[PDB]
């Protein structure tokens, strides 16, 4: 009857010395906050006219 | 009457100019909004995937 002693289930991360890798994805913050123009767009174009 | 035509010539360009810029300001709009928007799909496929 032979023994169960060299199955061993391997795991993914058991104990790698505590990593603890800190990504800090900062995607959202990537966001391209475009200045406006400099006028002449509401103003002007109701004060010319015709 | 000489100084008529380069008066046209220059308004027409002023005229393409001023489309020009219009149609780029538009075309960096477009790219603004899509690239805001993939981003947050992305990054909302990746926290999910995570
Ligand atoms: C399985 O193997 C790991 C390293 O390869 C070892 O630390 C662990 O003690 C083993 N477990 C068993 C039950 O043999």
């Amino acid at each position: 009857i032979k023994d169960f002693g060299g199955f061993n289930f391997s795991q993914i991360l058991p104990d790698p010395s505590k990593p603890s890798k800190r990504s800090f994805i900062e995607d959202l913050l990537f966001n391209k906050v475009t200045l406006a123009d400099a006028g002449f767009i509401k103003q002007y174009g109701d004060c010319l006219g015709d | 009457a000489l100084q008529i035509p380069f008066a046209m010539q220059m308004a027409y360009r002023f005229n393409g100019i001023g489309v020009t810029q219009n149609v780029l300001y538009e075309n960096q709009k477009l790219i603004a909004n899509q690239f805001n928007s993939a981003i947050g799909k992305i990054q909302d496929s990746l926290s999910s995937t995570a």
